């Protein structure tokens, strides 16, 4: 209820978190099965996805899951690893309580047992070659990292794709860039290793009239909402008026009104034309013949994001349409489908930086579910990689040398801060302990063969085999973290853990 | 979690594997007077209520990959559900489950080698073709009761699939379900059938059949754009209903006319009044239609798929020589003489029961199916336990070299792939472990060709038996018993909202 | 464990309804009072109404009730010897999975004992030959005089025997359709005016000013619309007066000769009233001008009688005006509306051409009780004939089947080999309760008596059975008690089924 | 499930098994007296208490596995043990046990044929056969608790086995306790030794002795003299013994002399008088011996049984080449010095406690035996999970091989005799399944001296690491746990009363 057995019992609520997130990090790690009230089941590897609808059970493991999900974006792959981490933390700070230790005392204990992390983390391993320009090596990285874990095998194309994506993007902002500018696009219906670059926003692609060849030749697009094309408030119909001369009429003033407003799209010259609404087919194969691209069931909120996207402004109204104002778009593609049935409108222009998407295929929910996932992994990756290239050596090499640094400092603590070197150098040697677990392997006695391995070899990169390939040199398997990654997992586990420990009551 | 439920469904599957298996009864909930008899564990499977989440993802991990293949329902169950119970020993057996997960991806790499090694081409030869695709209609038509019936869909099915000589007609072949005569002879249709009247108000022999195919069929009217004159205005007229009626008849029919078609094809049951609307007007609107028949027009016929019919252009003229009916049944079927077979067919069975016409279309679709992917392959291997446990020994002789610890994983995945002949023999009430073990020592001193002949419980030759499973439909239900094992077994807690 | 527990528990249900129904068989059978929800009596000695109102809810009862229906559609009596067969069946069953041996064995043995057991019947029966009336009426007069309805079913016997004469040629062994050959009712009357009537005997008309008889009837099949409808209210507008309503009245007055003009030119005569829901109306303001030119309403008709009257007179089933022409017309030689011994409005129809030889019997009677059992009589006599012209050969009843069966099975299984040989060792020397229960509700002791049967069969006759209506073992009177040779064989063929069915059912299933 | 403490009182043996075992204890019944601990199951089963009876047949076996072999004993029920376990396992699997004893004895057939061809025959040669004996004798003296001086020990055991040179005698050496001291202060040395004090008054200075076995001493007053006979009188018959027994103490000298004499050996008390006398004779007699090695006396002497002396001349002589007594450290210990068997050494270890004293001369016995029938039938076989490796894949050879039921009955004893070694690198704490798994792999691609490594985890050639076991123990171990496990198999029901 009180004090340190309320603690305590935070302590539990904690190791239920850390004990379910032990099996699923590292590529060997066991997924977990995600089932709603609506009774969809989905399996997943990735510790993010997992704590996304992790029910609460006591209140402090809702606390740390929200702490947990507030990093995403540059937590990156290790989120997983971050909670097993700082659940370890937290069951070795019950053996410190057990000890007589306050809790604010372990507090900052783990705070400068991660003070002196990130001093000799940022000491732990070298430097990549440039980013922005050669890539080759990057390319590498964006192998060994990324298409090790779930993918149906890992290939050039994906990672290719996502570097180029942020190398449009990465250099303007002093070798930086916001995600707020590079989305995905999940539409399951292709061959799961096609997928393209696309310097632009995917919009659903329909011709009113299908009549004429899938062709493009975009030099500006129209940007239109307006009642040029017939409006329809989203209701099934099927006119008639009162005598077909009438209707007959009415078509000569759609057509006439069609081509003033072509005067006004051509005086522009806005080549390419875009709508909610659309007319009847045969009028509309006679309005391509005009040269004008009418469609519709265009995607409502996407029309205006694309019409912000393209510079310019979108248009309700016909007393609102001016030529200046119409979006300078690049060009625009017929991208296929994969399968041969349809093509979607990319909308692209490729001298402007901005809006670098990501347009993919998939053949089953869950297999484009981790298909995003993973690219979303690799965007957060070569985000810390491009924010500085210095890589971590990761894979629990990381940890174990971290950790040996650790226990070799701690005794130079004059006071009990000292064992609380000692608690946080233990929860770090639990992550390649916890690799190792998940793994076909025995925990404890490959942790210390590779402990001891660094301690009589002079190098920190030799880790734990989670591949289980023949060779333990975490170089030659290439399969690498970044430095600033580690960076946030580290700070990330000490700051819950502070906060955890900071807790007292109900 | 335990695999308890992984295991439960295997169970309740388990004595519906194979011919001569056992039956299940799935009756309705709230004790209403509803229940059914099924053999086939797809029915069960279709039909479970899957209260546990393990063995719902189980079950949905099967039907994206299990159904297509056809018939592999009850073999890729089972054997998933026998790998989940192996493995939980293992796992109390302090064996690691990734290590049983890379054990079980190469024991099952060796496995499909070895089955492709014993895989038999038999291509080039049309007779070897013949008895290899009775052999496997009578392996896949292994459902129904009377064996002189077995027959019966054993030569209807091989000869309606053999026919085609060429790429897949699986998308063309349809098995007719209306009811006919004896329920023990079948039929094909020589020019696919329909169950729509013929006669008493549209041409017998219909001579250049137009065959328009239209989708947004009537079912009391249609519009056109004319200026409508409409009598019934409001509550003060409602005695004016019948008024439009004529005018929203005529303002297609009449258009439909000067396209040229009478041959009106639609889902939709053109009504008595509209019947008397359509016969005077001069067309001859088919009632019932369907994706199959227009595709099976464009197939044989050089024709075209259309959909949301108005524009005269956007359908074809489906330019079908004559079309006739013809007597099979207690109805006036039309029957299209001018799609000739070779290109594309229908079956349709005699019988007045559409209780056993049910399981009849679901064994006809799981053989059309696989004769349809064997004929666009080549390979067969011989069926029964004879291929199952020669993979059973390619793992264990494998698994021997194997210095890792997940050996005792892959001598686990051979056991329990050398489960599934011991549940066909158990199943047939044979002496499960004598006749597994003496299979074992058949075709393990060489002798790959040793199978167990099931149909006296005695050790067969099945080189010259014939008994034989295409080579498609195994790799398959290998491949995706051991994906399914490895999604099942791969995840040890679950959580729920 | 679990496949043997709910196959056992299977096995119990079947044989609690089979044991709760085996003291109620044949011709003296006892009864019980039906457990059900309303509490009321029953003194129906027979079995089948019992099942048919059974309260059922384990699956085994339901598919022991289906094994009933099925046993009476297929030849009426014998419905409690099948579900009897079937309880024993599954005691047999039960002892040999106590043993332990597998379903599927048993099922298969149980295949090869009904295949045998068929042989042995179709051979130890007598090859009557049914092809002329002597024949025909000493098997009707041998089924009759067995059963308790004698007294009536003596001068409804010959008329039976003219009705499936019309239908075939006995010499054709095709079976008669019991559907085709439907009973008909006339409200009252004496007991021998209950007469054959060839053609089809109708509903009753309503006779305005329609003829009561028509030579050369000219029968049409309308189902169309008879009025400009009503089609949603009596008034459309302010209901001071009918202004408007007052159109769709005389359009009424209109189409009703506008329709009987179409009739004319093809001449239909009558007219079967289909329900008001499918009709737009029906009323004596049109029926009348309908009935005063020749065409006479009669009413009510169902879906059944459309089937018949099709099947009968060629008339194609309609549901439009347009088709009007002959194909909706027939022509008969005479339609009579006849009163004779009490009035009755029930149309005949007489000497129209037919594909089938479709004939009715009338059924006539002082009270409703006794026309309807001389209806149940016609029913199950039509039922033994047919199902003895479709299968030739009648034979012996009272047990003797069973006995006989079960001592050359008992030697099959002897001859054979394999597992299946206990098995059909224990089918043979467990189907013999029939025998059994016929000695219980005839006071001899069962045991005895079954041993007695089975020794006279042994190195004697075979077709000694155990008399019902003067008592015990009997060989001398060779009309002890005569069944047709498909009663037994229905009864083995579905019971076995059913047998073999339960014991491939497995792992009941909740959807 | 009937027997399942048959396994269990094996299973509480297993925790106890190879080089690098663990211990437990042997709690005392009731009060009064301590607790002791215990390395090795011989000392476990020997007063155990027992509660089924399935469980002392076991024990039994046990013990005349110990009696008649001698080490091993431990292997022996924890084989029975497991091959119970998948006994009771196999049985749940509905296979009856006559078919699992069928089984079990032709995989033991066929087991003990491959190891009887697979072991290695040292042969015709001196120096490696030093070698081997050296090494074969210092592996099998470790599977005792014993570390340090196990070599020392069987260096001189196989220089009396040498002195042998084939003839097996368990009675060449002589073998004398002696309380206090340290292991370290172990001594052999050659000849018959023995560990009284006699000084200088019967000289430890004498050649070729006449050595005799007389169970009857001075102190017995015994009545055989010159003078009158044994009678039971007092009338005048009082106590003439006493003067007639005067000339027992010069007969004692002068009937030897008649014989013939250089000197006399006797094992009993002689009186003072007599004492001087023989030390004026030459005679050296001991006090005291231990009389359970009269045997001993007759075979390294070449001494005979003197009837007490009551018939003089119906013996013949001893011999030797020379007598001695040394003072070894504290005990002033007398040193007959090449008896007529050269072969004769005395042992004696100075144990601080009876217990490591008891379990090294069961140490001792054990090594005598396993030199006699691995030097005069040399056979030995590789040792540390190699044999039992070697066996159990022979074993599952057969039952690939074999048809019927005991396929899988004599694969289970194969898994069973597999489970041994998993046992010992269990109880090593090694990942002992992963071990196991690559020893398996190993054999399987083919290494028939491939084992496990103890000294620290891993697999390797066993002969290079020169580890082994001697042949005969093995088999009989295998041998003796089958029929042990058979035996209790064969039962069905225990009746009581």
């Amino acid at each position: 209820l009180m004090g340190l057995e309320a603690l305590k019992s935070h302590i539990m609520a904690a190791k239920a978190v850390a004990n379910t997130m032990r099996t699923s990090l590292g590529p060997n790690g066991l997924d977990k099965m995600m089932v709603d009230k609506d009774g969809d089941v989905t399996v997943t590897n990735d510790g993010a996805t997992i704590l996304s609808m992790m029910d609460v059970d006591h209140q402090i493991a809702k606390l740390m899951v929200e702490l947990s999900k507030s990093q995403d974006d540059e937590i990156g792959d290790g989120t997983t690893g971050v909670v097993v981490l700082a659940g370890a933390l937290l069951e070795e700070a019950e053996q410190l309580l057990d000890r007589g230790i306050h809790p604010i005392r372990i507090a900052d204990g783990y705070e400068q047992a991660a003070r002196v992390a990130i001093e000799h983390l940022d000491k732990i391993s070298d430097s990549v070659l440039v980013d922005i320009k050669d890539t080759e090596p990057l390319i590498q990285t964006a192998k060994t990292t990324l298409g090790s874990k779930v993918v149906n095998s890992c290939h050039r194309q994906m990672a290719e794709i996502a570097v180029n994506a942020v190398l449009t993007v990465a250099d303007m902002e002093r070798r930086d860039v916001d995600f707020e500018l590079i989305k995905v696009e999940g539409k399951v219906g292709g061959r799961l290793e096609d997928t393209k670059l696309i310097k632009g926003v995917i919009v659903d692609k329909d011709f009113s009239h299908p009549q004429m060849p899938k062709k493009v030749e975009d030099a500006k697009i129209a940007i239109l909402t307006c009642p040029f094309e017939p409006p329809k408030p989203k209701t099934k119909h099927k006119l008639d008026v009162t005598s077909v001369e009438d209707y007959k009429a009415l078509q000569k003033y759609e057509k006439e009104k069609f081509e003033e407003m072509i005067q006004q799209i051509k005086e522009t010259g806005a080549n390419l034309a875009i709508c909610q609404w659309g007319f009847d087919d045969e009028a509309n194969h006679l309005l391509l013949q005009n040269n004008l691209p009418a469609v519709r069931w265009v995607g409502g909120p996407e029309i205006e994001l694309i019409a912000i996207a393209t510079g310019g402004r979108i248009v309700p109204r016909f007393s609102e349409l001016t030529a200046e104002k119409l979006g300078f778009a690049g060009l625009v593609q017929e991208i296929s489908f994969g399968t041969t049935k349809d093509k979607m409108l990319v909308i692209e222009q490729c001298k402007n930086s901005r809006a670098v998407t990501i347009f993919i295929r998939g053949g089953n929910k869950m297999i484009i579910e981790e298909a995003k996932r993973s690219l979303h992994d690799a965007l957060c990756v070569i985000r810390n990689l491009i924010r500085d290239n210095r890589v971590v050596y990761g894979g629990g090499a990381a940890e174990i040398s971290c950790a040996l640094a650790v226990s070799q400092e701690a005794d130079k603590c004059p006071t009990l801060e000292q064992y609380a070197m000692r608690a946080f150098a233990d929860a770090l040697e639990v992550i390649p302990m916890a690799l190792s677990e998940n793994s076909g392997m025995n925990p404890i006695q490959t942790m210390t063969e590779v402990r001891a391995r660094q301690v009589k070899e002079m190098n920190p990169a030799l880790g734990i085999d989670c591949l289980h390939k023949g060779t333990n040199d975490m170089k030659q398997q290439h399969v690498i973290e970044t430095l600033i990654g580690k960076k946030q997992q580290i700070s990330l586990a000490t700051q819950m853990v502070r906060m955890i420990l900071k807790i007292d009551d109900i | 979690t335990s695999f308890i439920g992984a295991i439960a469904i295997g169970d309740l599957v388990k004595s519906t594997l194979g011919p001569k298996g056992m039956d299940k009864i799935l009756l309705s909930s709230g004790r209403d007077a509803s229940l059914m008899v099924t053999n086939d564990g797809a029915t069960i499977l279709k039909n479970i209520g899957v209260d546990n989440p393990a063995a719902k993802v189980l079950v949905d991990m099967s039907r994206v990959q299990d159904d297509e293949v056809g018939d592999g329902t009850t073999s890729v169950t089972v054997l998933a559900a026998e790998l989940l119970r192996e493995a939980e020993s293992l796992i109390a057996k302090k064996i690691h489950p990734q290590t049983i997960i890379a054990g079980w991806r190469e024991a099952t790499k060796a496995a499909r080698e070895a089955l492709l090694s014993s895989a038999v081409d038999h291509g080039s030869d049309e007779v070897k073709f013949r008895q290899d695709l009775m052999n496997i209609a009578g392996t896949t038509l292994s459902s129904k009761l009377l064996t002189h019936h077995k027959d019966h869909f054993t030569k209807l099915a091989v000869e309606a699939v053999l026919r085609l000589k060429g790429s897949g007609n699986l998308e063309a072949i349809h098995i007719i379900k209306k009811l006919g005569g004896s329920l023990a002879d079948s039929y094909l249709d020589e020019g696919f059938l329909l169950d729509k009247k013929i006669g008493v108000n549209q041409p017998k022999r219909i001579e250049n059949a137009k065959i328009l195919i239209a989708n947004t069929g009537m079912d009391t009217d249609k519009i056109k754009i004319f200026g409508s004159r409409v009598r019934v205005d409001s509550t003060a007229k409602v005695a004016e209903i019948e008024h439009a009626e004529k005018e929203k008849m005529k303002e297609k029919v009449e258009r439909i006319l000067k396209h040229g078609i009478n041959c009106f094809i639609n889902r939709q049951l053109i009504y008595n009044y509209p019947e008397q609307l359509f016969g005077a007007a001069g067309v001859m609107a088919i009632e019932h239609a369907d994706f199959a028949g227009v595709e099976r027009l464009a197939l044989v016929t050089g024709g075209e798929i259309a959909s949301t019919f108005d524009h005269p252009e956007l359908v074809k003229l489906g330019s079908c020589k004559l079309i006739e009916e013809v007597m099979i049944g207690e109805d006036k079927l039309i029957h299209f003489s001018g799609v000739a077979l070779g290109e594309a067919c229908t079956i349709v069975l005699r019988g007045a029961t559409q209780q056993i016409l049910d399981e009849a279309e679901r064994s006809l679709h799981d053989a059309l199916c696989v004769l349809a992917q064997t004929v666009k392959d080549s390979r067969t291997v011989y069926g029964g336990g004879c291929s199952e446990m020669l993979m059973a020994h390619a793992v264990t002789q494998l698994a021997n070299r194997t210095p890792g610890k997940e050996a005792v994983a892959m001598e686990s995945y051979a056991k329990a792939l050398r489960m599934l002949p011991t549940i066909i023999a158990d199943n047939a009430g044979y002496d499960s472990a004598d006749l597994v073990a003496q299979l074992r020592a058949a075709h393990s001193e060489g002798n790959t060709t040793a199978g167990l002949d099931m149909r006296e419980g005695t050790i067969g030759d099945m080189a010259i038996l014939g008994i034989t499973e295409s080579f498609q439909v195994k790799r398959q239900v290998l491949l995706s018993a051991a994906e399914a094992a490895e999604v099942i077994l791969r995840v040890d807690n679950i959580i729920k909202a | 464990d679990k496949p043997a527990q709910i196959r056992f528990s299977n096995i119990s249900a079947a044989k609690a309804v089979a044991d709760a129904i085996r003291t109620s068989l044949g011709p003296k059978g006892m009864d019980k009072m039906i457990q059900d929800g309303k509490g009321d009596v029953t003194i129906t000695n027979d079995g089948a109404t019992i099942l048919k109102q059974m309260q059922v809810l384990h699956p085994a009862a339901r598919m022991l009730v289906e094994l009933s229906k099925a046993q009476d559609i297929e030849a009426g009596d014998g419905t409690t010897s099948v579900v009897i067969i079937a309880g024993s069946l599954l005691d047999s069953c039960t002892k040999l999975l106590q043993k332990g041996i597998h379903p599927t064995i048993i099922s298969e043995s149980f295949q090869k004992a009904l295949e045998k057991g068929i042989e042995i019947l179709t051979d130890m029966s007598r090859p009557v030959e049914l092809s002329d009336r002597e024949t025909l009426l000493n098997s009707a007069t041998t089924s009759l005089n067995s059963k308790v309805v004698s007294q009536y079913s003596s001068l409804l016997s010959p008329m039976s025997v003219n009705a499936v004469m019309k239908v075939i040629d006995p010499a054709t062994a095709t079976s008669v359709d019991l559907r085709d050959i439907k009973i008909v009712k006339k409200l009252g009357g004496t007991i021998d005016d209950c007469e054959l009537v060839e053609g089809l005997v109708l509903t009753q008309k309503v006779s305005n000013s329609g003829i009561t008889r028509v030579e050369k009837a000219k029968i049409g099949l309308i189902q169309f619309c008879l009025s400009a409808p009503k089609t949603d209210m009596d008034n459309q507008i302010v209901v001071s007066d009918y202004a408007q309503m007052d159109r769709v009245l005389r359009e009424e007055r209109a189409y009703i000769l506008n329709l009987v003009k179409q009739i004319k030119k093809t001449g239909c005569n009558v007219l079967l009233i289909q329900k008001s829901i499918l009709r737009d109306a029906l009323s004596d303001l049109a029926l009348h001008f309908l009935n005063k030119m020749k065409i006479m309403v009669i009413k009510d008709i169902e879906r059944e009688d459309i089937e018949f009257i099709c099947k009968t007179i060629g008339t194609k089933p309609v549901a439009h005006i347009d088709q009007f022409t002959a194909d909706m017309l027939g022509s008969a030689e005479l339609a009579e509306e006849v009163n004779l011994n009490g009035s009755g409005k029930l149309l005949k129809i007489t000497g129209c051409a037919s594909p089938g030889k479709t004939v009715t019997i009338v059924v006539r009677g002082s009270n409703k009780l006794v026309i309807e059992e001389a209806e149940r009589s016609i029913h199950d006599a039509l039922c033994v004939i047919r199902c003895l012209v479709k299968k030739r050969a009648l034979i012996a009843g009272g047990g003797a089947p069973e006995i006989e069966l079960a001592l050359r099975l008992t030697e099959y299984s002897r001859t054979l080999s394999g597992m299946e040989s206990y098995c059909v060792r224990a089918f043979a020397d467990a189907m013999e309760v029939i025998p059994s229960t016929l000695a219980e509700n005839a006071g001899l002791n069962p045991i005895s008596t079954v041993t007695e049967l089975r020794n006279r069969h042994a190195q004697g006759e075979k077709t000694a059975g155990i008399n019902v209506r003067k008592g015990g073992i009997s060989n001398i009177l060779e009309e002890l008690v005569v069944q047709p040779l498909l009663v037994s064989v229905s009864a083995l063929t579905l019971a076995t089924e059913t047998v073999r069915s339960i014991l491939k059912i497995d792992d009941v299933v909740n959807t």
